[PDB]
C-alpha cells in the first residue's frame, strides 16, 4: 500500500535515477534481472511501494523515464540495472531540446506530454491507494525545466490531492555551465511554487564541496554526486518501507515541515560521510551523527544557514537508536544555537526512526531542513536575471516559440515576493 | 545521432573539404574505398557514424557531400585521386566556365546553369535522412564562385527549406596577405547574404593561420594543405557531440541559443589547442588547466583581430578527450577573474562547457601530435568589429574611382548594388559598437 | 554653371489606388528629396502638381543659346510608367498639353519667324539609336552598323547618317514618328517595355550673316536613355540577357563621363562607350547639358526608383 | 574544355609559332608525328585545350597560319614539328604584302580574309565551349599589322564575348629595320585598342638586352628570342592545362589586371634566366625568382618601369611552392617599393600556381605587368610619326589603295588620348 | 619565288647583259648549253631557279631575255659565241640600220619597224609566267638606240601593262670622260621617260667605276668587260631575295615603298663592297662592321657625285652571305651617330636591312675574291642633284648655237621638244632642292 510513482525528465533525472534504482533495488535484495535474492523476510514486505509484481517472480519498478533526446534512454538501458525497466515505460521524442525553456512548455514537448500523461494513468491504476509522484529533474536544461514543469501541472489536474515531490538541481554561479540559466530557472520556479508541496533543492556547487573536503576524493566524476542525492531520496521515504519506532511518511514530513502554504523549499543532507581512509579514526554513536548533520558543510544546498534561521527541521534516522539519545541530542542542538532557530515555533525538530540501515552501515540520518537562508539562493538568481533581461539579451530564442515578453516579468515579480516572505521571519 | 549535410563551393571550399573528409573517414574506420571492415551485423539499432555517412548494401558507406564549383579543373583531382571509389559520382557537380573573381558572374550569368542540378542532389539527400539538423556551407569570401554562387545557393536553401540551421565556415580577406586585386568588392558584396540567410558564420583568415603554423607547429614553409587541416578539426569538433557519447553533450542547436545574443550579432571567431609539434610534446604535460588558457592568448585567434581591445559576449568550450568536469570548473574559475579579459556585464553567466570522450584523431603524414585533450572555443566577441572595418578602408578607395566596375556591371548588376552593400556593412559595425557599451 | 539635373515625380493613377500603393516621397526646400531616411541632394525637383511649362522654363531655356551659337544636349531617363513618355512626347495638340521636345521645336520656329532678313538659318535632323553596341540608323532601314570618325579639328559625327533638312514642325515630328516606329523589339507579355535601347536625336542649326560673312553652328542633342535592369528581379534569360548586359555597361561607363566633368579632373574617359563618343563635344566645357530623370513615388516599383535617383546622384559630385 | 584557338599572321607570327608549338608539344609529351609518348597520366588530361583528336591516336593542333607570301608557309612545313599542322589549315595568298599597311586592310588581304574567317568557323565548332583566340603577330610588317587587325575586327563580330589575346611585337628605335614603321604601328594600334582585351607588348630592343646581359650568349640568332616569347605565352595559360593550388585562366588575369576598359597593354617577363655557364653559382628558391622577376632588365617590353608605377601586376607560378613564400614575398616587394605601386588600389599582385614545371626545370614564373610606364612606348612612336606625317613623307603608297589622309589624324589623336590616360595615374 | 623579265636595249645594254647572264647561269648550276645536271625529278613543287629561267622538257632551261638593238652587229657575237645553244634564237631581235646617236632616229623613224616584233616576244613571255613581279630595263643614256628606242619600249610597256614595277639600270654621261659629241642632247631628251614611266632608275657612271677598279681591285688597265661585272652583281643582289631562302627577305616591291619618299624622287645611287683583289684578301678579316662602313665612303659611290655635300633620305642594305642580324644592328648603330653623314630629319627611322644566305658567286677568269659577305646599299639621296646639273652646263651651250640640231629635226622632232626637256630637267632639280630643306 501507500504506493509511490516516479517521474524522471532530463539527462540529470535519468542519471540520478539509474543510481537511485540501484540503491533502492539493493535495499530490498533485488538483482538486476528483476529476480529476488534477499535474506530477511522483512525486505519483501512493502516491496510494493516502488515496484510491481510480474509473473514468474520478476519485480519491475514504476519508472516513467522521459526526455526529448533519444540518446539518454539508451545510455540508461545498457548500464547495470538496466534490464529492469519494462520497455514500454520510456517515452522519447527525437529532436533534442536545446536549453530553451520555451521548447519544453509549448512546442516540442506539448506533443510529447500525452504519451507520458498516458503512462501515468496506466501506472496509477495498478495500485490500491497511491500517495504521490516523485519528480527528479535538473532545473537548468531544457527538457527538465520546461517539459517537467508542464508534466507537473498536468499531473496536478487529474489528481488534485495526492502529494507531489520534486528533487530539483538548481543553478549555481560558481559552477555554471550554460548561458541561459537565469531564464530557465526563474521560469521554472514561477511554476514549482504554485504546484508542488515539497521541493528538495540540491545544487552542484555544494555537492562538489561535500566531495572535496569531507569525503576527500581525488576526482569526483558525476557518479559520486548522484550517489549522494540518491541516498537523500532513499532516506526521505524510509518509513513507508520498513517497520519503525516512530513512523514518518511524505505526509508526515509535508505537514510538520511546511509552516505556511508556500515556503516549501527544503535543503537536504546526509550523515555519516567519511573518506574511507579516515574511517577507523571515528566511531559514531548518535551525537556524532547529529553534530555532523547540522554542519554548514553538509547542506547539499548551497547556502550558509548561519545567516538565516531554521524555521522547521526534520530528521529521519535509520538504525537501532535509543530514543532518548535522539530526543536529548535534539534538545541540546536546539539550546546551543538559540539564535538559529525561530522563536515563535517551539520544538522545531521532527524526528523519526526506521529499523534497517542502508546495507553495509549501522546508522544513518537524513536531514531535511527548511531555512530562511534560501533567501540567498533565489536571490543571486535574480541578479543574473535582472541584468540579462534588462537588455533582452538572448531573448529572441524564446519569443520564437510563443511565449510573450510579459511572462518574464510575471515570473520575476513572483520570485521576488517569495524572497520577501522568507525575509519576514529573519 | 542525427545527421547534417555539407555543401562546398569554390575551390578553397573543395580543398578545405578534401582534408575534412580524409579526417572523417579516419575517425570512424572508413577506408578509402568506402568499406569499414565489418562484423556479423547483429543489431536492433546501429548508428555509430550515420551523421556523416549513409549505409548501402553489402557493406559500403557513402558520404553526404555537395561539391560545387564552376571551375571544371579542381574537382578532377578528386575524381581520379585516392578518393575515387568513395564519393558518389553523381554529386560532384562541375560546370563549364568559371566566374573569374567576378561576383556578378556567379550570381546569375554563369550560375543559372548549375543551381537546378545542385538543389536536386541536395533534395535527394535531405530525404534519405530521418530527421535533419543542419547545413554546413563551406565557402570562400575571396574568389567569385564562393561569393555569388553561394549567395544563390543559400537563398534557395533558405526559401525552400526555410527553417533549418545553416552554418557557414568561410575564409576572409586578410589585412595584408592577399591574392586577388578585386577581393574588396566580393566581400562587401556578400554581406547581404551572411545576415539574412544564415546563423553561424565562422570566419577564418589566412595570415593568422600562417602564424599559428610557424610559431607553434615548428613548420615555417607551410602550404594550403596545412592550413586546411586546422580548419578541418574545428569542424570535427563543433560536430563532435552529434556523433559520440558524451559526459556533457552539446547539440548543433544548443550552440546557437547559447551563443547568439541577438538576431544579427552572430559572427564568432574560433580557436583551438593543443597544437604542438612532434618533439615539443614531451616537455608538456598539458592538463586541462593549461589548454583552456591557450585559447585566450591574442596570438591564437584564428582571425587576426585583437581580442584585448574588445569585450566578449558569450563563449563556448567544447573540450574533448580525457576531461572530467571538475577541472573545467577550476579552469573557468581562473579565467573568470583576470584583468584584460573583459566580459560584458549583461552576460554574467559566461560560459557553456561541453565534453566528449573521443580523443581527437590523427591523420598520417600530418603535422599534429597525438594529444589526449583538446578544446575549441567559439567565443562571440566585439573585437571582430575591427576586421570588417579594415575591408572598408579597402573599398572606399577602389570604389571612389569606380575602378573595376566594368567587369561587374557588365553581367547585370547595377551601380546601386554597391552602395546597398555599403550601408549594410555599416549597420553591422554600428551594432557591435552598440551592444558593447555598458548600460 | 555647366551641368544641371532634374527630377520629376508624376502623379498617381487608378491602378495604384486600387492596389493602394502608399505615397513614399518626402521633399524639403526645392533641393532635397528623401526616401526612407536617405538624403538625396540635387539641383531642381518637381512635385505631383507643378505644371509642364515651368519644367522647360527652368530646364531648357538657357536651347536659346544653341540657336544663339553654342552647343547643347539633354538626357532623359526613365523606367516603365514613370512619366517619360508623358514628359517628353506629350499632348501634341494642346498649347498647354505638350511635352519637352515640342517645347523646343516651337521656340526654334519662333526664333526663325521673328528675326531680321539680313540673316539666314538652316535646320537639320538626324535620328539614330544604339543597340547591342551597333549604331543603327532609323530613317534608313538598311543602313546599319555605322562607325564614327572625326574631322581635322577633333569633333566627331557619324559617317553615313541620313540627314534630312527641316523647315516646318510637321517635318520634325513626321521624322520623329517614322523613326520611333523602328526601334528594335520592345514590348513584352506584361508591361515592362521600357525602351530596350538608347536613342539620339540631333538638331543642327547653322547660321550665316551676309553683313559680316560670319557663320556659326549649334548642335542640339536629345538623348532618350534606356532603363537600367537588374538580373534577379527580372529573371531574364537567353537573348534578352545580352541586351541587359549591354545597356548597363553603357550607363555605368557613361557615369564616368558625367562624373569627372562635373568633378573637374584632368582628363575624361570619352572613348569607352560609343554614345559618349558621339556626343563628345556636347557635354564638355562651354557646353550646356541637363539630365531629365523620371521617378515614381509608389511602392510596387520601390526598389526601382531608388536606383533611378542614384544615377543622377552621380552627376553631382 | 575551356578550349583556345590560335591565329598566326606574318613572318614573325609564324616563326614564333613554330617554336611555341614545340614547347607546348613537349609539355604534353607529343612527338612531331602527332603520336604520343608521355609518361605521366597528367599530361593528357586537358590535351584538348590546344589540340584536337584525330583517328588512330594522332593529335593535331588548332593552328590557323596566315600570311600573304607563300614562302613562310613552306619554311614552317620543313622545320622540326612541321608534319603536324594538318594541311588545310594554312591559308596563303601569293603576292607578298610590301610593308604597306593599306594592302593588308583593304586590298590584297580583303580577298584573303574569308578563306581564314572560314577556317576559324570550321575550327570554332569542334569545341564544347571555347574561351578565346590568341593572335601572335609582329606589329611592324605588312601582313601582320593590317591583315591581322582586319582578321581581329572580323572575329570580334561573330563572337562578341569570348576573350581576345594578342602577342604583338612592337617597333623600337634602336633596332628599327623598316622605314615606314611609324605608319604601320600607329595605324595598327588605333584598332588594337578598341578590339582586344589583352595585349602583351614584346619588343625587340629589350629582347636583345635579355640575351646579351643575362643569358650571356655570344650570338643571338632569332631562334633564341622567339624561344623566350614562346615561354611567356606558354606561361600565361598554364592553369587551364594543369591542376593547380590557385587556378588562373585568361579570364582571371583579364579581370584582375585591367583596372579600366582601355588600359590593357601589359608587359611580360620570365624567370629564371641563367647563362648556363653560371648556373651552378645560384640556387633559386622562391625569393630569387621574385627578385629577378621585378628587375628592370627582365621586362621583355622596352621601358624602364621605375619612371612609372605598376597599376596592377600578376604572377603565374609553376612548380611546387609553399604558398606563404609567395604571399610574403609579394608583400615584401610591395612594401619595399611603396613609390612604384599605385596607392588607391591595394594588394596589386595577383598570384597563381600550377603544378608541373616546364620540362627540365623545377620552378618558374611568368610575370605580367601593367605599368603606366608604357607612357613612353607609345610616346616615342608618336615622335617618329609626327615628323614623318608632317611632310606627307612616304604617304602616296597609302593613298594608292583607298585610305584617306584623314584616317591618319584619327589614329594619331586616338593614340595621344591613350597616353594622356595613363598619365593621370602618375 | 616569283619571276621578272629583262629587256636590253643598245649595245652597252647587250654587253652589260652578257656578263649578267654568265653570272646567273653560274649561281644556279646552268651550264652553257642550257642543261643543269639533274636528278630523279621527284617533286611536288620545285622552283629553285625559276625567277630567271623556264624549264622545258627533257632537261633544258631557257632564259627570259629580250635583247634589242638596231645595230645588227653586236648581237652576232652572242649568236656564235659560247652562249649559242642557250638563249632562244627567236628572242634576239636585230634590226636593219642603227640610229647613230641620233635620238630622233630611235623613237620613230628607224624604230617603228621593231617595236611590233619585240612587244610580241615580251607578251609571249609575260604569259608563260604565273605571277609577274617586274621588268628590268637595261639601257644606256649615251647612244641613240638606248635613248629613243627605250623611250618607245617603256611607253608601250606602260600603257599596255600599265601597273607593274619597271626597274631601270642605266649608264649616264660622265662629267669628263665621254665618247660621243652629241651625248648632252640624248640625255636631256630621255628625261621625259625616266619620270612618267618608271620607278627605280639606278644610274651608274663610268669614270666612277673606273676608279673603283683602279684603287681597290688592283687593275689599272681595265676594259668594258670589267665594268660590266660590277654592274652585274648589283643586279644579282637587288634580285637576290626573290630567289633564295632568307633570314630577313626583301621583295622587289618592298624595295619601293621603303625607298621612294614621294612620287617623283626616285633616283637612287648604288654601291657595293667587298671589292678586294686576290692577294689583298688575306690581310682582311672583313666582318660585317667593316663592309657596312665601306659603303658610305664618298669614294665608292658608283656615281661620281659627292654624298657629303648632301643629305640622305632613305637607305636600303641588302647584306648577304654569312651575316646574322645582330651585327647589322651594331653596325647601323655606329653609322647613325656620325657627323658628316646627315640624314634628313623627316625620316628618323633610317634604314631597311635585308639578309640572305647565298654567298656572292665568282666567275672564272674574273677579278673579284671569294668573299663570304657582301652588301649593296641603295641609298636615295639629295646629292645626285649635282650630277644632272652638270649635264645642264653641257647643254645650255651646245644648244645656244643650235649646233647639231639638223640631224635631229631631220627625223621628225621639232625645235620645241628641246625646251620641254629643258624645263623638265629643271623641275627635277628644283624638287631635290626642296625636299632637302629642313622644316
Ligand atoms: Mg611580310
Amino acid at each position: 500500500m501507500r504506493e509511490i510513482v516516479h517521474i524522471q525528465a532530463g539527462q540529470c533525472g535519468n542519471q540520478i535515477g539509474a543510481k537511485f534504482w540501484e540503491v533502492i533495488s539493493d535495499e530490498h535484495g533485488i538483482d538486476p534481472t528483476g529476480s529476488y535474492h534477499g535474506d530477511s523476510d522483512l525486505q519483501l514486505e512493502r516491496i510494493n511501494v516502488y515496484y510491481n509484481e510480474a509473473a514468474g517472480n520478476k519485480y519491475v519498478p514504476r519508472a516513467i523515464l522521459v526526455d526529448l533526446e533519444p540518446g539518454t534512454m539508451d545510455s540508461v538501458r545498457s548500464g547495470p540495472f538496466g534490464q529492469i525497466f519494462r520497455p514500454d515505460n520510456f517515452v522519447f521524442g527525437q529532436s533534442g531540446a536545446g536549453n530553451n525553456w520555451a521548447k519544453g512548455h509549448y512546442t516540442e514537448g506539448a506533443e510529447l506530454v500525452d504519451s507520458v500523461l498516458d503512462v501515468v494513468r496506466k501506472e496509477s491504476e495498478s495500485c490500491d491507494c497511491l500517495q504521490g509522484f516523485q519528480l527528479t529533474h535538473s532545473l537548468g536544461g531544457g527538457t527538465g525545466s520546461g517539459m517537467g514543469t508542464l508534466l507537473i501541472s498536468k499531473i496536478r489536474e487529474e489528481y488534485p490531492d495526492r502529494i507531489m515531490n520534486t528533487f530539483s538541481v538548481v543553478p549555481s554561479p560558481k559552477v555554471s555551465d550554460t548561458v541561459v540559466e537565469p531564464y530557465n530557472a526563474t521560469l521554472s520556479v514561477h511554476q514549482l511554487v504554485e504546484n508542488t508541496d515539497e521541493t528538495y533543492c540540491i545544487d552542484n556547487e555544494a555537492l562538489y564541496d561535500i566531495c572535496f573536503r569531507t569525503l576527500k576524493l581525488t576526482t569526483p566524476t558525476y557518479g559520486d554526486l548522484n550517489h549522494l542525492v540518491s541516498a537523500t531520496m532513499s532516506g526521505v521515504t524510509t518509513c513507508l518501507r520498513f517497520p519503525g519506532q516512530l513512523n514518518a511518511d511524505l505526509r508526515k514530513l509535508a505537514v510538520n515541515m511546511v509552516p505556511f502554504p508556500r515556503l516549501h523549499f527544503f535543503m537536504p543532507g546526509f550523515a555519516p560521510l567519511t573518506s574511507r581512509g579516515s574511517q577507523q579514526y571515528r566511531a559514531l554513536t548518535v551525537p556524532e551523527l547529529t553534530q555532523q548533520m547540522f554542519d554548514a558543510k553538509n547542506m547539499m544546498a548551497a547556502c550558509d544557514p548561519r545567516h538565516g534561521r531554521y524555521l522547521t527541521v526534520a530528521a529521519v534516522f535509520r538504525g537501532r537508536m535509543s530514543m532518548k539519545e535522539v530526543d536529548e541530542q535534539m534538545l541540546n542542538v536546539q539550546n546551543k544555537n538559540s539564535s538559529y532557530f525561530v522563536e515563535w515555533i517551539p520544538n522545531n525538530v521532527k524526528t523519526a526512526v526506521c529499523d534497517i540501515p542502508p546495507r553495509g552501515l549501522k546508522m544513518s540520518a537524513t536531514f531535511i531542513g527548511n531555512s530562511t537562508a534560501i533567501q540567498e539562493l533565489f536571490k543571486r538568481i535574480s541578479e543574473q536575471f535582472t541584468a540579462m533581461f534588462r537588455r533582452k539579451a538572448f531573448l529572441h530564442w524564446y519569443t520564437g516559440e510563443g511565449m510573450d515578453e510579459m511572462e518574464f516579468t510575471e515570473a520575476e515579480s513572483n520570485m521576488n515576493d517569495l524572497v520577501s516572505e522568507y525575509q519576514q521571519y529573519q | 545521432m542525427r545527421e547534417c549535410i555539407s555543401i562546398h563551393v569554390g575551390q578553397a571550399g573543395v580543398q578545405i573539404g578534401n582534408a575534412c573528409w580524409e579526417l572523417y573517414c579516419l575517425e570512424h574506420g572508413i577506408q578509402p574505398d568506402g568499406q569499414m571492415p565489418s562484423d556479423k551485423t547483429i543489431g536492433g539499432g546501429d548508428d555509430s557514424f550515420n551523421t556523416f555517412f549513409s549505409e548501402t548494401g553489402a557493406g559500403k558507406h557513402v558520404p553526404r557531400a555537395v561539391f560545387v564549383d564552376l571551375e571544371p579543373t579542381v574537382i578532377d583531382e578528386v575524381r581520379t585521386g585516392t578518393y575515387r571509389q568513395l564519393f558518389h559520382p553523381e554529386q560532384l557537380i562541375t560546370g563549364k566556365e568559371d566566374a573569374a573573381n567576378n561576383y556578378a558572374r556567379g550570381h546569375y550569368t554563369i550560375g543559372k546553369e548549375i543551381i537546378d542540378l545542385v538543389l536536386d542532389r541536395i533534395r535527394k539527400l535531405a530525404d534519405q535522412c530521418t530527421g535533419l539538423q543542419g547545413f554546413l556551407v563551406f565557402h570562400s569570401f575571396g574568389g567569385g564562385t564562393g561569393s555569388g554562387f553561394t549567395s544563390l545557393l543559400m537563398e534557395r536553401l533558405s526559401v525552400d527549406y526555410g527553417k533549418k540551421s545553416k552554418l557557414e565556415f568561410s575564409i576572409y580577406p586578410a589585412p595584408q596577405v592577399s591574392t586577388a586585386v578585386v577581393e574588396p568588392y566580393n566581400s562587401i558584396l556578400t554581406t547581404h547574404t551572411t545576415l539574412e540567410h544564415s546563423d553561424c558564420a565562422f570566419m577564418v583568415d589566412n595570415e593568422a593561420i600562417y602564424d599559428i603554423c610557424r610559431r607553434n607547429l615548428d613548420i615555417e614553409r607551410p602550404t594550403y594543405t596545412n592550413l586546411n587541416r586546422l580548419i578541418s578539426q574545428i569542424v570535427s569538433s563543433i560536430t563532435a557531440s552529434l556523433r559520440f557519447d558524451g559526459a556533457l553533450n552539446v547539440d548543433l542547436t544548443e550552440f546557437q541559443t547559447n551563443l547568439v545574443p541577438y538576431p544579427r550579432i552572430h559572427f564568432p571567431l574560433a580557436t583551438y589547442a593543443p597544437v604542438i609539434s612532434a618533439e615539443k610534446a614531451y616537455h608538456e604535460q598539458l592538463s586541462v588547466a593549461e589548454i583552456t588558457n591557450a585559447c585566450f592568448e591574442p596570438a591564437n585567434q584564428m582571425v587576426k583581430c585583437d581580442p584585448r581591445h574588445g569585450k566578449y559576449m558569450a563563449c563556448c568550450l567544447l573540450y574533448r578527450g580525457d576531461v572530467v568536469p571538475k577541472d573545467v570548473n577550476a579552469a573557468i574559475a581562473t579565467i573568470k577573474t583576470k584583468r584584460s579579459i573583459q566580459f560584458v556585464d549583461w552576460c554574467p553567466t559566461g560560459f557553456k562547457v561541453g565534453i566528449n570522450y573521443q580523443p581527437p584523431t590523427v591523420v598520417p603524414g600530418g603535422d599534429l601530435a597525438k594529444v589526449q585533450r583538446a578544446v575549441c572555443m567559439l567565443s562571440n566577441t566585439t573585437a571582430i568589429a575591427e576586421a570588417w572595418a579594415r575591408l572598408d578602408h579597402k573599398f572606399d578607395l577602389m570604389y571612389a574611382k569606380r575602378a573595376f566596375v566594368h567587369w561587374y556591371v557588365g553581367e547585370g548588376m547595377e551601380e546601386g548594388e554597391f552602395s546597398e552593400a555599403r550601408e549594410d556593412m555599416a549597420a553591422l559595425e554600428k551594432d557591435y559598437e552598440e551592444v558593447g557599451v555598458d548600460s | 554653371c555647366n551641368i544641371k539635373v532634374m527630377c520629376r515625380f508624376r502623379p498617381l493613377n487608378e491602378s495604384e489606388v486600387n492596389r493602394g500603393d502608399k505615397y513614399i516621397a518626402k521633399f524639403q526646400g526645392e533641393d532635397t528629396v528623401v526616401i526612407a531616411s536617405k538624403p538625396y541632394a540635387f539641383d531642381r525637383v518637381f512635385q505631383s502638381s507643378t505644371s509642364q511649362e515651368q519644367v522647360y522654363n527652368d530646364c531648357a531655356k538657357k536651347v536659346k543659346d544653341v540657336l544663339e551659337g553654342y552647343n547643347g544636349t539633354i538626357f532623359a531617363y526613365g523606367q516603365t510608367s514613370s512619366g517619360k513618355t508623358h514628359t517628353m512626347e506629350g499632348k501634341l495638340h494642346d498649347p498647354e498639353g505638350m511635352g519637352i521636345i515640342p517645347r523646343i521645336v516651337q521656340d526654334i520656329f519662333n526664333y526663325i519667324y521673328s528675326m531680321d532678313e539680313n540673316l539666314e538659318f538652316h535646320i537639320k535632323v538626324s535620328y539614330f539609336e544604339i543597340y547591342l553596341d551597333k549604331i543603327r540608323d532609323l530613317l534608313d532601314v538598311s543602313k546599319t552598323n555605322l562607325s564614327v570618325h572625326e574631322d581635322k579639328n577633333r569633333v566627331p559625327y557619324v559617317k553615313g547618317c541620313t540627314e534630312r533638312f527641316v523647315c516646318s514642325p510637321d517635318e520634325v515630328m513626321d521624322t520623329i514618328d517614322e523613326g520611333k516606329s523602328n526601334r528594335h523589339v520592345a514590348v513584352t507579355n506584361m508591361n515592362e517595355h521600357s525602351s530596350r535601347s538608347h536613342s539620339i536625336f540631333l538638331i543642327n542649326v547653322k547660321q550665316e550673316n551676309t553683313q559680316t560673312e560670319q557663320k556659326l553652328s549649334g548642335k542640339l542633342y536629345l538623348v532618350d536613355l534606356a532603363g537600367s535592369e537588374k538580373v534577379s528581379k527580372t529573371g531574364a534569360e537567353g537573348a534578352v540577357l545580352d541586351e541587359a548586359k549591354n545597356i548597363n555597361k553603357s550607363l555605368s561607363a557613361l557615369g564616368n563621363v558625367i562624373s569627372a566633368l562635373a568633378e573637374g579632373s584632368t582628363y575624361v574617359p570619352y572613348r569607352d562607350s560609343k554614345m559618349t563618343r558621339i556626343l563628345q563635344d556636347s557635354l564638355g566645357g562651354n557646353c550646356r547639358t541637363t539630365i531629365v530623370i523620371c521617378c515614381s513615388p509608389s511602392s510596387y516599383n520601390e526598389s526601382e526608383t531608388k536606383s533611378t535617383l542614384l544615377f543622377g546622384q552621380r552627376a553631382k559630385t
